[PDB]
């Protein structure tokens, strides 16, 4: 009946998990991932600059 | 050691095309980008393309994108190079090298160089003896002759005694007289060594599988 205004949060399709102390696994709205986990698997040149014996 | 062997000098009709191989050996084929340069006679050096062997890609100068085509063969241990629809502007000499690393990498090894002739001439020398004027001797040492005129195309191989004298000896460049090509080499031995010493010239001439043979005879008078 009457005008009314909320209060609320963000949310979204995310999948993104993040862990905590006390919790594991939480769905989480965005997460940036601070570890690199690739390589090329081969030797390479350093700054234009390998001796290969 | 990291020789490159790379194919023997060519001639092509203008207008057709040429395949000349570069055989890699002594170091991994598969660790490096094999490259070919070209050389307009005495002049500037271009850069054709590059290939690495271990999958085959290919790396082209905007130029000789079309006329080119760089190819491998792995079991072979070899890079060839084809090129295709020839002119005046191709004929010089082409250079299989070794490129160290990468994109950013100086070519370390050079090979011999393959060099190209385009003319729609035929395959053609002789071979005549300089002795010296019968009367006129340069004092202590004496200069001998050998002269190679009317053949084609280049190269030709000239040595003196099967190669065992390699000291006075001057091998000049070969000129174009009436379409053909024409050399003189000069040998200087001391003067009491001829005419005791047999000074024979020997010629090559690969491309009409010709080897001749000519002993400097003083001068019948
Ligand atoms: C967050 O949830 C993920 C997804 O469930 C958890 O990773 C999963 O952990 C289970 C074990 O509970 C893994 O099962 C294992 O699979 C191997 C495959 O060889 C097999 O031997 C058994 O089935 C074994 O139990 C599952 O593979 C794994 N999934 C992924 C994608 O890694 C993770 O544990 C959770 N994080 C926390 C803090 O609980």
């Amino acid at each position: 009946p009457g005008d009314q205004i909320c209060i609320g949060y963000h949310a979204n399709n995310s999948t993104e998990q993040v862990d905590t102390i006390m919790e594991k696994n939480v769905t989480v709205t965005h997460a940036q991932d601070i570890l690199e986990k690739t390589h090329n698997g081969k030797l390479c040149d350093l700054n234009g600059v390998p001796l290969i014996l | 050691e990291v020789h490159l062997q790379q194919s023997g000098p060519e001639l092509v009709k203008p207008g057709a095309s040429v395949k000349m191989s570069c055989k890699t050996s002594g170091y991994t084929f598969t660790e490096y980008t094999i490259h070919w340069m070209k050389q307009s006679h005495g002049k500037s050096l271009e850069w054709i393309g590059g290939i690495f062997p271990n999958n085959g890609d290919t790396t082209y100068n905007q130029k000789f994108k079309v006329r080119a085509t760089l190819t491998v063969g792995r079991s072979s241990s070899t890079a060839y190079m084809d090129l295709r629809s020839l002119t005046s502007e191709d004929s010089a000499v082409y250079y299989c090298v070794r490129n160290y690393g990468s994109s950013y990498g100086y070519f370390d090894v050079w090979g011999a160089g393959t060099t190209v002739t385009v003319s729609s001439a035929k395959t053609t020398p002789s071979v005549y003896p300089l002795a010296p004027g019968s009367a006129a001797q340069t004092n202590s040492m004496v200069t001998l002759g050998c002269l190679v005129k009317g053949y084609f195309p280049e190269p030709v191989t000239v040595t003196w005694n099967s190669g065992s004298l390699s000291s006075g000896v001057h091998t000049f460049p070969a000129v174009l007289q009436s379409d053909l090509y024409t050399l003189s080499s000069s040998v200087t031995v001391p003067s009491s060594t001829w005419p005791s010493e047999t000074v024979t010239c020997n010629v090559a001439h690969p491309a009409s599988s010709t080897k001749v043979d000519k002993k400097i005879v003083p001068r019948d008078c």
